[PDB]
């Protein structure tokens, strides 16, 4: 799930 | 489980750990091992713990919790689907500012469950143990959420279902991850 | 069950009540009814409670206990074979000076047994209840035997088997019935 | 069941009704029939309902309750051993001034139990029904005990065990029957 | 089952009281039907009293009782004690007009018939047609006995519908709440 | 089962009423047969009344009852209360002509016989031949009792066929609907 | 079972015996006892054996068969419903000229059934025994029907269902009892 | 499962994800991982979610739903065979203009299913939770189909089977894929 | 399963798909994936579907049916052993002129099977659904065989077994594959 | 299963197919695939089918039978151990002059087994189908053995065990393979 | 199964050792037969070694192995380790003459075949005839392999008969006890 | 089962360590026997190490291992870790003299063989004779391996007899306790 | 059920 | 329940 | 069943 | 339990 | 058990 | 299913 | 099964 | 089993 | 077990 | 366990 | 878990 995770 | 590596091993290469089942000792031992391995690869880069779990064993949950707090990297937590019981405890255990849930995710908090059979004295020991376990969980949840122990006690007395937005207001997460 | 009347009905005509099974609600309701009926027939003549029982339900046992203490007639107790748990409690509840055991009878005392499942709070309630039940049993046993509450507590911590002679020395019975 | 008549039929001749088991429809139909029969024999003489029951069906319990209130004779209630759930409700339903418990009897009050499976709409109907049932029980208990509905609600939220003396203080009974 | 100086139910039957105190199956129906016919033969003018504490059961067994009630000359009073659900509440509503009662805390429940079907498409069709016709028959009779429209009965029985005694009276399932 | 100041069914048997109120097995058949023969011995001229609330059962047990009905001198009236299905409806149709009744809400069902067979091809053949011969025998008798052709009975019993009392009368399975 | 006496006891008063179940030892012992009792009451009057039976134990069946042949009274047999296996054997065992079936009754003949497990030698013994049992049954059926042993052997090789009329033609019965 | 790669891994290489079973947590965790992996490979190219599913867990379904809405690629949905319950919800969740069904595919919509046993209070919590879940599903279905919430509520009250063409008319899909 | 590749993977390389089991969702998902993969490899070359199946799920069967009609390559069908129910439907669905059976193969057609439990309204919905499913199957069978809908309805009312030659005459296949 | 390749895959390289289990659809599909694969490798060289099987499904057996007759290579059959029921049918189906058994091998022939439950009409259909299946088996066995259909019918009425030598005399095999 | 630097059994098969170390069913037989034929194809002159630790099992599966042993050209040595019972001891006795061995503490057991039969008298007869013929075949071959008379084999196999290795040698089931 | 940079047991087998770490059945015996013979073929002079953590099991399976140990040329050292009970302790005692070890807290247990018998008197007699002969054989060998008299072995194995490592050494089941 | 059964 | 049932 | 059984 | 019940 | 019970 | 999925 | 499938 | 199969 | 098997 | 096993 | 385990 980026940004931010990653 | 499709191949791309198996998909979970591919995600682990990017420092993503999946907690996607009931929490037993095997799940805990695997997550703990993954956390320590990622720290050894790189002690500064963030780790990402994706949570879709109805909870499970409190001691297994605490193995994961203590490992998260021990290692140097920040562990981001993302609730996808459901984080219930020890699942929601672990969601709240992510690095401050980096705890997330998707908009339709379900968070549930409640008191620990158990059992006891035998002599009066044995039931007393079991009861004292589970009450002490509840005090320990509630104290840590207080620290992680900013809510008082008194409020946590009242709010976990029965099953308490929260939307993502409510979990944010409660202090279990920092942000709802919006599209 | 042989006919002479069925044998137990014939014994009841002579004010003998048989407690010869596990103590459940049905057994208690029957014994209570027999005690009250015998009192109504004659409020002065002794009643004889013969005990061969491994015990059972504490509340059913207390129905019998309270009925014994309530009625005017003295209730003699005779342990034949075995009086265990609530069985031995009822043996000790007979009229002072009129509690007997046959020489090879077995008496056993221990703490109450039970169970609890669910939330921490539910286990707490169950534990508090069974501990209060134990305190109530131990207090009454103290009064009936002349032993301290502290000694009863220690001596009932695990299964404790007594010979008839030992039960007499303990104060659970008054006399060993010798041939 | 000993013969003297079977013992329970002999007690019914003296207007004693035994509620000595779990409350199901068969028990209710029998108790209701006994109450109506005793009223037909004599509409002025007291009836005596002896209770040693863990409770059971709420609707079966209400058949008994409504029959007690309908008939002209006063129905005395005596708790021997245990009156739990619908058992304690029926204990409290005896004629005012004529509700008793033996000293070591256990009274327990709690909220109704039930179940629901199927579609959301079906679960809604089941939930509404059991909540309405609880409101009806609490209202009647309020009237019979003199306690507020609010206090009954709080005190029945989980299993609540009362001594005979506590049941008297609560207003579930009028007197503890001392020897 | 206690004895009175007769078993209690046989003693009540001597005073023309019939107890419907269980789930309705064929055995219960055959017994109630036989009791109704026997009481009519003893006296064709005196009232009969049907006491109901039943979760219902078989619709055909229930209709054996219903049809026998309507056939005999005596009025059959119905009294709901405890619970009258499904075919139980149907029979409560089937008592003589003006003589249908419930105790204050009694529960009445109405709903649609339940059933099952397994096999070929054609077999399921036959089973479905049969249960729908059964529902129409129940609803029509309930309409006549209560004074409600068949449209309202259809809507009100679509899912489990619990009524207090007072609500059952307002609905027309009973005539009076029996007060102390 | 209540007592009347006799068990209720024994009391009804005193007035020549026989209850067929369960599944038809050998025990039920042996009892009904014995009752029929006993009533004939008491009085060979007075009517007997067979009340039917039955889902059917064993065909051979059913035929024991059928053959006894036709053998004895008294007319056997049949009354369907609740349900007469399968061998139950066959026995309903077997009552004396002009004296076969159903209550208005009673359900009658006709269908073909059911069975089973496992083993060798030759064993399955024997079982099949036997059940087909049994069906021919049932259909022939139903034709005679109803006035319908064998061809129409065959078509109408191919699957479960539910009839109202009125429809059973039109079909010729009964003579009258018993109205209140 | 209705009362008129229970119905079967009432029929036994008129010398009717009901064989209306599977044939086991209990059924055989009862039928044998009834036959001997009726002979003792009157050694000349006919007895009536009504048969509605799927058969059962061959040895139990032979207890009945041998008792029928031993006593002085003629035993009439009437097949109502079904006489299969040992049932049809007993139907054929009635007094000559006094064996009946109702028009729609089913008669079935076949070979004996059994089992055998263990060593080759044990299976040999079991096989020899059941073949000898079949020879004994076939010989007696030959005598009772007038058919050859060879024809009985062929006709009992598999399940063979007969109408009443066919059973008459075969010689298992003497008359179809017509309306 | 044939090899060509296992067939499903080969399809995943072309950005096809198979949802071909009951929806549980394991299936959801796998689909979510696949979606995120495909986005990382290419954030612009379409993903294809093939659906042949009777539905399952609502929270697992929402993990998939939220991931679809979160990622940048359009997720096309194609119903082959069956999309029932949460299956049909996910079918409707595909990118607008890119929701398909084959001509003989079955779509079924209904209300969520569940269960609850225990105290009145516990049943209340369970009922409130499943009703809130239904409101959430219906709201989203309203947005995805263009139907009013009132119409969705009525049309999902019981099992409602739709042809592909009917699903298109309803707004659950955009096109029937014709041969 | 022997190795040569596993044998089925080797056959898939030559565009042979084996439908050799009961048809459930897993089988359908696999066959559908194989069909689409073969089309992607070569959109012009024939595919060969070998059928030895007792049938199974109608929706799973329609996933396969719709995929066959959708793709560009002709799908030849060969019945080896047995094609029953949805198996025979798929046999009839092969490209016109390219539907085969081996000489001793068994084809069986009948009406769909199902079940329904619950409220009258629920049974009605289930009945309407299965009747609509039957109409759809019969219409397509009419088109594929050239028989009238009326004849298909009559011929599928009960289990109807066809030889290969009879299946050819009926129009379910085009040729019997002779040695 | 030892490795040399697994042993069976190694034998398949020399055109040996093992039919060494009960015949179900999976076994048939595998044998059929093996036969077709060997024909594709070489359409002239013999194939060797080794049989040690108690039989099984008739339709599965016919899939194998028809494939044997269809392909160009001669299929030799060798009975090792046991060929019973459909196993012995397949033994007899080998190329004429190339059907063998080892000296102590057991061959058994009997009639097909099955079941039928339901309405009279359904039992009729099932019976007609299994009788037609038996006619088809007997006709083919007649052609393969040179025995009349009438003799096959009589000889298969019950289990009929043949030695290798007897199987040769019968025409089920051509030669006993002697050491 | 441990690996050697092959699984251990595959490594032993490379040296022409076959392990019969379980109950004898069709799968075990098919595997042993395949191994024997494969080893013959590799080398038709070199000895094969069959190690036996088996409680026996299916007689037909056992005969598949027996017939394959006698058919192939290589001598098959047999070594009983642990136990050779029933068809296990039959196969031990089937090894090449002079090359049948047992370890000193090995157990050999001989008895008659076991089986079962249910159904009609005629079916039990067929089953009995079959198992008796099977026993005659086993006993005849055992007579030839051991040098004992058929009459003595029949008596000695009537019930379970346990032999030490030394007794098995004296009996003629093996040629030598393999001593350390 | 972890991997080392081989599965761990395969890695230990490379150093001539065999693990007997489960219940003794035929599969375990066949595997241990194969391992012993393989190690002998690799090197007929180097020691083999049998590590034992076993509750025992089949006597015949145990004897397959025992006889193989005595047959091969290499010394087989035995080390009890955890538990050696029943046939486990028999195999511990079977190691090369001077090279039988136990860890300090290991448990050794000896007792008599266990079994069963059902059927005719004659069959029970045969089973009893067999198990008594098996016990005599075990006791004789244990006598030879421990230096204890047969009389003492008989008395000491009459019921379950648990020994510490030190007691097992005193008894003669092992030679040394392996101290840290 | 009279009249007339009985 | 009288008056009035009975 | 009389006449004649009895 | 008398006096007073009964 | 007399004397004295009863 | 292409065109267009993919 | 070739010719022609395949 | 050769000669001749194979 | 060699010598001699193998 | 070395020295000496191995 | 380092430092120091490892």
């Amino acid at each position: 799930f980026s940004p931010x995770a990653p | 489980i499709p191949t791309v590596y198996d998909i979970y091993s591919r995600l682990l290469k990017d420092r993503i750990i999946m907690l996607g089942s009931q929490i037993d000792d095997n799940v805990a031992n695997s997550i703990v091992s993954q956390l320590l391995f990622l720290q050894a690869q790189d002690s500064e880069k963030d780790i990402y713990l994706y949570i879709n779990s109805p909870g499970g064993s409190v001691t297994a949950g605490f193995a994961i919790y203590d490992t998260i707090q021990h290692i140097k990297p920040d562990v981001q937590t993302i609730c996808i689907g459901m984080a219930a019981s020890m699942g929601s405890f672990l969601l709240a255990a992510g690095a401050k500012g980096k705890r997330f849930a998707l908009p339709n995710a379900e968070v549930m908090i409640h008191q620990p469950l158990g059992g006891a059979q035998g002599q009066a004295t044995e039931i007393e020991i079991a009861a004292n143990h589970i009450l002490k376990t509840r005090e320990k969980l509630n104290r840590i949840l207080s620290e992680r959420t900013g809510q008082s122990i008194e409020k946590i006690q009242k709010d976990t007395d029965r099953d308490n279902f929260l939307t993502a937005e409510e979990a944010k207001e409660y202090g279990l997460i920092d942000e709802v991850m919006v599209p």
